[PDB]
RNA sequence: AGACAACCUGGCGAACUGAAACAUCUUAGUAGCCAGAGGAAAAGAAAGCAAAAGCGAUUCCCGUAGUAGCGGCGAGCGAA
RNA sequence: AUCCCGUGUGAAUCAGCAAGGACCACCUUGCAAGGCUAAAUACUCCUGGGUGACCGAUAGCGAAGUAGUACCGUGAGGGA
RNA sequence: AACCCAGAGCUAGCUGGUUCUCCCCGAAAUGCGUUGAGGCGCAGCAGUUGACUGGACAUCUAGGGGUAAAGCACUGUUUCG
RNA sequence: CAGUGCCGGAAGGUCAAGGAAGUUGGUGACCUGAUGACAGGGGAGCCGGCGACCGAAGCCCCGGUGAACGGCGGCCGUAACUAUAACGGUCCUAAGGUAGCGAAAUUCCUUGUCGGGUAAGUUCCGACCCGCACGAAAGGCGUAACGAUCUGGGCACUGUC
RNA sequence: UUACUGUUCCCUGGGAUUGGCUUUGGGCUUUUCCUGCGCAGCUUAGGUGGAAGGCGAAGAAGGCCCCCUUCCGGGGGGGCCCGAGCCAUCAGUGAGAUACCACUCUGGAAGAGCUAGAAUUCUAACCUUGUGUCAGGACCUACGGGCCAAGGGACAUUCUCAGGUAGACAGUUUCUAUGGGGCGUAGGCCUCCCAAAAGGUAACGGAGGCGUGCAAAGGUUUCCUCGGGCCGGACGGAGAUUGGCCCUCGAGUGCAAAGGCAGAAGGGAGCUUGACUGCAAGACCCACCCGUCGAGCAGGGACGAAAGUCGGCCUUAGUGA
RNA sequence: GCCCGGAUAGCUCAGUCGGUAGAGCAGGGGAUUGAAAAUCCCCGUGUCCUUGGUUCGAUUCCGAGUCCGGGCACCA
């Protein structure tokens, strides 16, 4: 139906450009999170 | 075409569902020549509900 | 692991035929084919029926009933 | 409506949720997204008994003798 | 548009066939409709079963009609004067 | 280059699913009406209909393309004798059959007419054109060689007669 | 095959796989600013409210000029110069002061916000390659596995939904009578003839028509007579309007034909809506389905003084389960 | 059946954000030109579809009626 932007709330474990310092809270698109951030150890997906 | 089916309708009939014995909106039907007589036809005719001869006009 | 008449479960799945033609519908989820297991299989312990009164898993027979319905409201199909 | 599936979105936990033939209120009934289970029922390649207003060699099984034989067909198959 | 088996005893408003005896009664080939015309439905005319009935075959009278004949009053047509 | 196809074009019209402002209905905590055995209005929520505007290709639109599909006309009138018509008028189409061939595997009427071949020729060869209804890559017109080809004639030869 | 209904190849949009940064930009906004010729006039009257207070040295009236909108009437506004005023019921006006202030409307501006669309990148999804390189007992220049690299890259592919689209493919339909060929014609209803003096009746036998029309061409009350000869009369003639005598039904009747119809069903005038609701004994026609006639009753009317007539039309075509 | 847009001079269409009704051809006139045409200029005509409403008054805004031009549909 109507495309619904997927929002994954995450914590950055390292500093990456356009995102921010290590130990940082954000929200991201799911493709960005799983295809890029997650395989490189850079981010962590958070549901406390 | 130039000869048309027209509905005559009682003017003093109230579609609100009246409280009398028999409730309904009288309509007759007949034909007119829409060219010859462009004036909306008016006719005095009987209405089963009102029980008197009423005036029936037209509908669009 | 293979074999195994019919029955059974799952998967694929027709057409002639009927409709006095035919296309929706019918034939029929039938035949066939593949796979699977049993002496039976499947279903089965209410997220169910019912109606203001009640029932108490599933399956099968009688009946309700050719009733309610479904249907180019045609041919026909047909419950609880 | 109920039931079950492709693509996509996507809840609520008993102060809930589903069903009651669109839908909403109210009441009644029930507790989905984990499994397993005997009997009553279907069937005859058969085994053991029994019966037959069943056949009696053109019948009864295709076959009362080499019968799935002889023979025919490349083969599936036909077949006395 | 191969062959063999199966659905399959497909379907055929078409053609062919459909076996003992006696007794009684006994048609139709017409109308309408039909994707109908060599089919079928209903009617018409069989048989058998009941319920009412009183007719039929003759005889005479009465109705309305516009044919045969006939005619030129109309409608056409036509010859000569 | 009108019709049809094919290719290219991008301004306008048309243009689905899907989005979507916004309206609209059913229910209803409630609020009133009412000498009839009830009725009218209604929040939130849930449920339903409608829906301006956004919305591609394609189509309509514009252009090219015949060794793409195919198509290639009528009617009059006129030259010192009859005749015929180089010449003009008009009609209609997208345009009106050019070169070459022509009674042909195409010609109906038809055994066309003429010439030749025969004592005699509906076939044959050459030519005329009045092409019912030839024609240019469904090729047109020629052509040496070739053919158990089709078709006419001649010498040799024979029981084909 | 340009018969019907579809299927597929193929093209194009949403969704999904599917991400980052940047632009450009169509429609809504978030503070906030621009902007309005009913007339009476200090004059291009913004509606509604707080409403005797506001705007000034964080520096106004008044002239010197820059800009922009423009109905060149004038409006907002930057610089400078200037230095103590622009003011309110002050009277008009449906609505008040440009003293000020709040949500905002006509259109404009701007930084900020949502969604595309679009274009550009980037690399990590995804795609494509490699006699590049490892690898087990030994090989894998034997397909392949892991790593690296190289080229593409959020396109494409795959999936789903939607529109378009090939007789490429599938199922099917294509009437009857013509002359038992093409071809066009015919297929229902009405009138006449054939049709044999009830009714009925065939032929690819002979003639024609209909698929409606009228708000009056219906209803009613009441009055009227057409047509054709002959004669007179200005244009006016064979023929227009007018007068008169003779024949008497030969005209007319929305349209075919037949049957009707003369103080009439024909022509005119007045008032009307019965071109109604509820029905209905009984008949005719009849295979069925349909179809036709209707005395009579009630309601409520129209015309008429009343008696009475009126449930469309002189009748029969004008229709469809 | 719905959805848009129109009716303005003889013909074809421009339209203030209500205060004048307008363009381009068809026509008339003048020479252009010895004559044709270009070339050029002048002049004529209007119930702004019909009706009501709004307004100090309307082509202008709105309602109803009528016609016209197109766009999109559906199982008697
Ligand atoms: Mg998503
Ligand atoms: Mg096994
Ligand atoms: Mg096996
Ligand atoms: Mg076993
Ligand atoms: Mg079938
Ligand atoms: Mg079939
Ligand atoms: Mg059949
Ligand atoms: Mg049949
Ligand atoms: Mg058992
Ligand atoms: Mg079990
Ligand atoms: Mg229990
Ligand atoms: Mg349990
Ligand atoms: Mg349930
Ligand atoms: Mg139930
Ligand atoms: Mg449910
Ligand atoms: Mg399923
Ligand atoms: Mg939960
Ligand atoms: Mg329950
Ligand atoms: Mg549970
Ligand atoms: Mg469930
Ligand atoms: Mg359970
Ligand atoms: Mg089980
Ligand atoms: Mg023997
Ligand atoms: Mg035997
Ligand atoms: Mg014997
Ligand atoms: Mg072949
Ligand atoms: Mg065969
Ligand atoms: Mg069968
Ligand atoms: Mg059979
Ligand atoms: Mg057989
Ligand atoms: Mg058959
Ligand atoms: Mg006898
Ligand atoms: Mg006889
Ligand atoms: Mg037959
Ligand atoms: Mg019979
Ligand atoms: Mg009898
Ligand atoms: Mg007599
Ligand atoms: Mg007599
Ligand atoms: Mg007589
Ligand atoms: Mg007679
Ligand atoms: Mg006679
Ligand atoms: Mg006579
Ligand atoms: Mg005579
Ligand atoms: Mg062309
Ligand atoms: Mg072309
Ligand atoms: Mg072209
Ligand atoms: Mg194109
Ligand atoms: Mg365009
Ligand atoms: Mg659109
Ligand atoms: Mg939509
Ligand atoms: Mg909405
Ligand atoms: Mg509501
Ligand atoms: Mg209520
Ligand atoms: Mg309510
Ligand atoms: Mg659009
Ligand atoms: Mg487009
Ligand atoms: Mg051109
Ligand atoms: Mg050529
Ligand atoms: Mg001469
Ligand atoms: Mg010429
Ligand atoms: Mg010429
Ligand atoms: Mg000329
Ligand atoms: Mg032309
Ligand atoms: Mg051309
Ligand atoms: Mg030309
Ligand atoms: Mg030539
Ligand atoms: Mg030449
Ligand atoms: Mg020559
Ligand atoms: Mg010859
Ligand atoms: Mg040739
Ligand atoms: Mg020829
Ligand atoms: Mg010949
Ligand atoms: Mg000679
Ligand atoms: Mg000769
Ligand atoms: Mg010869
Ligand atoms: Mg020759
Ligand atoms: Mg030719
Ligand atoms: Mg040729
Ligand atoms: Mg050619
Ligand atoms: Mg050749
Ligand atoms: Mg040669
Ligand atoms: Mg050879
Ligand atoms: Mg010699
Ligand atoms: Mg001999
Ligand atoms: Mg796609
Ligand atoms: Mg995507
Ligand atoms: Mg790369
Ligand atoms: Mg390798
Ligand atoms: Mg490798
Ligand atoms: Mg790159
Ligand atoms: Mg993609
Ligand atoms: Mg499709
Ligand atoms: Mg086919
Ligand atoms: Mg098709
Ligand atoms: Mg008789
Ligand atoms: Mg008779
Ligand atoms: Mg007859
Ligand atoms: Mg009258
Ligand atoms: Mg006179
Ligand atoms: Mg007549
Ligand atoms: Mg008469
Ligand atoms: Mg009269
Ligand atoms: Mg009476
Ligand atoms: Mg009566
Ligand atoms: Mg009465
Ligand atoms: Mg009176
Ligand atoms: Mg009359
Ligand atoms: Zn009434």
């Amino acid at each position: 139906q109507k495309k619904v932007k997927k929002i994954r709330k995450i914590i950055l474990k390292e500093d990456i450009p356009d995102l921010g310092k290590k130990g940082q809270l954000l929200d991201v698109r799911a493709g960005f999170l799983r295809n890029f951030l997650l395989p490189l150890g850079k981010a962590e997906v958070v549901t406390p | 075409d130039v000869r048309v089916k027209v509905i005559l309708e009682c003017t003093g009939c109230v579609r609100k569902s009246v409280n009398k014995g028999s409730r309904g909106v009288s309509r007759y039907i007949t034909q007119k020549n829409r060219h010859n007589t462009p004036s909306r036809l008016e006719l005095r005719k009987f209405c089963p509900y009102c029980y008197k001869h009423t005036i029936h006009g037209e509908i669009k």
